[PDB]
């Protein structure tokens, strides 16, 4: 069975749990020492020291979704493609 | 996304950590629980192995 | 006016209290015989805060010393500053409760707690305005960790409106000399959380680290370790006994340290601890004290503040410095290390100033820090406790001494809740 | 700076018009501007957006009188 | 104001720094116990540059002494001007890294740069307005090159605005006490290109030549060489300590001295230098001073300046002199030896003047020259490195500590890149 770590799910805990029960996957509410197949974090990718498996957080997405970084990327693309990127 | 009267979308904020809390709210549960279930189904670690075994067989 | 009643429990408590009483008697200028030989008019103004005036210029402390073994009483009595104490304050038992918490909390302690409380009431009632009590003990034994819970539980209901402190010694994982000791700690933390106004975690391994690193001491002993605890104890209550620019009584410290009722565990520190051959190479200023006061090396608890974030910080300065310098230094800490500070408490530091410095020194600080990293200590004990509880180990003693299985589970639940709630605000 | 100079020497963008001194001046100016742009003033090195600006400048220098998408 | 942090690593760095602190403490009137006993007021007006003020008006030098072998530390402590350094400023290890660049930079010296950085931060924050860091070390050893590169990189990562001037000893072709020293030298030039602002090059062959020819000394030990290095070190930072008419600090020197970012490998010199049996047959005048400082033999680097063109030279006179003599004489230097200067940059001379002279003297000069001939000082090393590479020798002592083979090739190629950069402007 697929092992999922939900110790750092936070607001995504409950919505995950039923889903975990919908797939008949077996959970670690408090985590474990051995590597897990899927790790579910809530805020930061650096919540746990993961060396293998899957994690629900790409690195650094806390900073990218910040307004100034997204704005900088959007203006870069608008310089590259003004007509296409007019939604912002 | 803000949907303009002339049906032109406007991208406002983007969130790396959206609120997945379902509390109970029927709409929030129906959307979010299904979203996470589909997310987990799309990346079952044994799906690739099962597909490879089926292709080999 | 505003006097404090002192209680000592166990061997660790008795030794720490003896060192503390020597320290305070030296500070206030008190003869070992009990007389006053000192050169100041300020050493006798608020002397009615630890001492009682007997006949013919004699001063006698409060000092309720308790033990279930009659050996520590003999050690304290025949010893420096050992006849300074009232003869009848020594309430001693006949057997040291082994290392059993059940023995000292249910059977041996019960036959002595009433005897202690008689003298406790007898002293208190001879006070103009009792500010509170303070207890020195260790959470690893039976007499200490059991008596200092039973006595505190019955002192709290009798005087709910007063102030209660505790300079407890939390057991350390590395420096361990007792086997059943985690059990005792797990059975005490849950009573040291709803029966005391303050509690100072004094881990022994941090004291050893300070002695080895800061003081360059090859061979430390228990006296050197108790010296630091006594220094912190004196620095906590200096503003009740000497004048200051900004006074800070015990209750004033309490009101701006605990944001919530059960967050009353702190980290002590003493600012000017240097060495004996590096003194000449240093300048005694406010910025350097604030630098050796906020370092994860001068702290008397074995948990790294870098792992958590401070909720509040106190800083009882002692010396004739300037207020602008203190305020500027506090603003730099907070601005420099912004991450190591809770965002929803602006200006987490509470300051104070007392003119009179400790003898010899011309400047000192006492850092009291409420930090989430303290949770580490608890989560370091519980694991050990669990390691010994799933397979019932050494539990026949406690079970046969009147306790039942459910108390251990209740204590673990209480400690786990405390850890979780301390982690909530991180 | 070594990374930029290795990039220039690898993709052979340097020529008589653009010597090493001009490349170093461009790198210094872009790095200083982007370091000052951020709230933290250290920014030791070059981020990706500054590299995008440098690539835009280099593409402007070459293929003159051409649309930006072609550039 | 304008405080300078001092770092010493390795045996040569420690000994040179000890001599340097003895030399400065004589000039500012500091006793080997820390007290001030001096005659001029000016000495105690900028003691904040090198010294912190402790209690009882005792001044502690702002220096940090690091090494991976404890023994040398005792040698520093149990010597003259030795009980002045702060006891906690001695950071040290157990084994002296051998002659392994990898050991110092990667494996055994990495567990000590944390403590060194802690002391560096502690010193750097009790200063009002920091000016920069100066470091004395010797390329060719294990702790020197490796620990110095690691420390320098880790400091420019944290203070990428201060000035990093390095006084480093370079391998010599004749004198050589090591068989794997070209390896360490090559592995370090690269890190010094992009992590320092000024780099003063010193070789023991040149210092021995000076002690044998100019001074005519029978048995020149390491003491005389350390004395000369201390002399040139004190002379560069004089316009920050004493007052004058054309004051020039380290940043001004760098601005007038470095035309291109990678071209900061200077070569030093100190003008007034005579025997003990000739100080009466020679007049100490500005012409004689400026004639001795541009002498090819009187140069503390083993590169002949006649084989290249001076990019730019800075001279820092100390004493009471007329501006007209200085300008006229160091204009006439560049009309006679005209072929030895590049033409694309007119006025290849920077002149500063400090009023106070060194003790026991009347006029002195410190010469810093950036010339292309320094390429030879690196070129030889490459040749040696090459001879040790095709027949890979002593490489297992380096590859057994994590260093890949590719690092050697990259460092070597960077060295030829710097050599080619120095060469192209000469033609
Ligand atoms: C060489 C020299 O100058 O010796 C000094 C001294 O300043 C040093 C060595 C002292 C000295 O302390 C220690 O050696 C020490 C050893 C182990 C653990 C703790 C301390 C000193 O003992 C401590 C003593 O301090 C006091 O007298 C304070 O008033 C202190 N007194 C006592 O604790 C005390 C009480 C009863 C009987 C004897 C001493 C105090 C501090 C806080 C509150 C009340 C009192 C002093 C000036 C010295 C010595 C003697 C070496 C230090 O004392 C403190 C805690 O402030 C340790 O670091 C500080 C500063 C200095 O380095
Ligand atoms: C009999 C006599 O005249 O002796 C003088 C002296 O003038 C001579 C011999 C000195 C002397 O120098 C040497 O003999 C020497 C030998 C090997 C290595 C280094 C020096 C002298 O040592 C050097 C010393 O110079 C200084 O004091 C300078 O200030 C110099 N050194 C020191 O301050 C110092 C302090 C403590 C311990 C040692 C030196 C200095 C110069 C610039 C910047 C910083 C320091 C002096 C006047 C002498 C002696 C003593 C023989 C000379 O000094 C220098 C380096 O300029 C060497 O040629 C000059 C001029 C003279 O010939
Ligand atoms: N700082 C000090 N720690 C002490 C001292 N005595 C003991 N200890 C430490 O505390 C623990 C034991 O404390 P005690 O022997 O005082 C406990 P107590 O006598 O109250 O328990 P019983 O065994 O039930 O009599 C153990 O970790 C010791 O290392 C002391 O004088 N000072
Ligand atoms: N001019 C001087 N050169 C020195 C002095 N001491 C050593 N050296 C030279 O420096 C070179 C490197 O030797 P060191 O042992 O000082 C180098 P390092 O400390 O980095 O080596 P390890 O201590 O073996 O790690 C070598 O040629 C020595 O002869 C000195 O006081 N002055
Ligand atoms: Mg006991
Ligand atoms: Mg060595």
């Amino acid at each position: 069975p697929v092992t999922v770590d939900s110790s750092k799910a936070r607001t995504s805990l409950d919505a995950l749990k039923i889903s975990i029960r919908q797939l008949k996957w077996k959970e670690f509410p408090f985590g474990r020492r051995l590597p897990c197949d899927i790790y579910w974090h809530g805020v930061s990718f650096h919540d746990n020291d993961i060396f293998s498996g899957q994690v629900n957080k790409f690195p650094g997405m806390t900073e990218m979704v910040r307004k100034i970084t997204l704005s900088r990327a959007v203006r870069t693309m608008q310089n590259l493609f003004p007509e296409e990127y007019n939604f912002y | 996304i803000l949907l303009m009267k002339n049906l032109k979308p406007i991208l406002l904020g983007v969130n790396a950590n959206p609120s997945m809390r379902i509390e109970p709210s029927l709409v929030d549960e129906e959307v979010k629980v299904a979203v996470i279930r589909d997310t987990l189904r799309l990346m079952d670690p044994l799906k690739k192995k099962r597909e490879n075994q089926s292709q080999q067989l | 006016m505003r006097e404090i009643v002192h209680i000592q429990a166990g061997q660790c408590g008795n030794q720490i209290g003896a060192k503390f009483w020597e320290v305070i008697s030296d500070e206030h200028g008190i003869d070992p015989t009990g007389t006053y030989h000192g050169d100041s008019d300020l050493q006798l103004d608020r002397i009615s805060v630890y001492y009682n005036e007997a006949t013919g210029g004699k001063y006698v402390p409060r000092a309720i010393l308790v033990d279930l073994e009659p050996g520590t009483m003999d050690s304290v009595r025949s010893g420096p500053f050992g006849q300074i104490f009232r003869p009848d304050n020594f309430v001693f038992g006949q057997s040291g409760a082994g290392n059993n918490w059940a023995k000292g909390h249910y059977t041996e302690g019960a036959e002595l707690v009433d005897s202690v409380l008689d003298v406790v009431r007898k002293e208190a009632e001879s006070c103009d305005c009792l500010q509170g009590f303070q207890l020195t003990h260790s959470l690893g034994g039976g007499t200490g960790s059991g008596m200092g819970t039973l006595l505190i539980s019955k002192i709290r209901e009798e005087y709910p409106d007063r102030i209660m402190n505790t300079f407890s010694v939390v057991p350390s994982p590395k420096v361990s000399d007792t086997v059943v000791e985690p059990y005792n700690a797990t059975l005490s933390v849950h009573q040291l959380v709803e029966n005391t106004d303050e509690t100072y975690c004094i881990d022994n391994e941090a004291l050893y680290d300070i002695c080895f690193r800061t003081l360059k001491l090859t061979t430390p002993t228990y006296g050197d370790l108790n010296h630091l605890v006594s220094a912190t104890m004196s620095g906590v209550t200096t503003c009740l006994r000497f004048p200051g620019q900004l006074n800070a009584d015990l209750r004033k410290l309490a009101v701006n340290m605990v944001p919530f009722p059960r967050l009353h565990f702190f980290m002590p520190g003493f600012a000017p601890l240097t060495s004996r051959g590096s003194q000449q190479y240093r300048a005694l200023t406010v910025p350097e004290l604030t630098q050796q006061v906020f370092d994860a090396k001068n702290m008397m608890a074995a948990c790294d503040p870098r792992h958590g974030r401070y909720l509040t910080v106190a800083a009882v300065f002692r010396g004739r410095m300037s207020m602008k310098e203190v305020d500027e230094q506090m603003l730099n800490v907070q601005n420099k290390n912004s991450s190591y500070f809770v965002e929803w408490i602006p200006n987490n530091v509470k300051t104070a100033v007392c003119d009179i410095p400790p003898r010899g020194l011309k400047m000192a600080v006492t850092f009291i820090g409420n930090s989430t990293a303290i949770q580490e200590l608890f989560k370091r004990i519980s694991e050990q406790f669990t390691a010994m509880f799933r397979r019932k180990a050494f539990l026949h003693w406690y079970t046969g001494e009147g306790m039942d299985e459910m108390e251990f589970t209740e204590a673990e639940s209480n400690m786990n809740d405390l850890v979780s709630e301390y982690q909530q605000y991180q | 700076p070594t990374g930029f100079r290795t990039f220039i020497r690898s993709c052979k963008l340097s020529s008589s018009s653009l010597s090493m001194a001009a490349v170093d001046i461009l790198y210094i100016d872009i790095t200083r501007r982007w370091n000052s742009m951020t709230l933290d003033q250290r920014d030791s090195g070059m981020c990706l957006q500054a590299f995008v600006e440098a690539f835009f400048f280099l593409a402007q220098r070459k293929f003159k009188m051409l649309p930006l998408h072609e550039q």
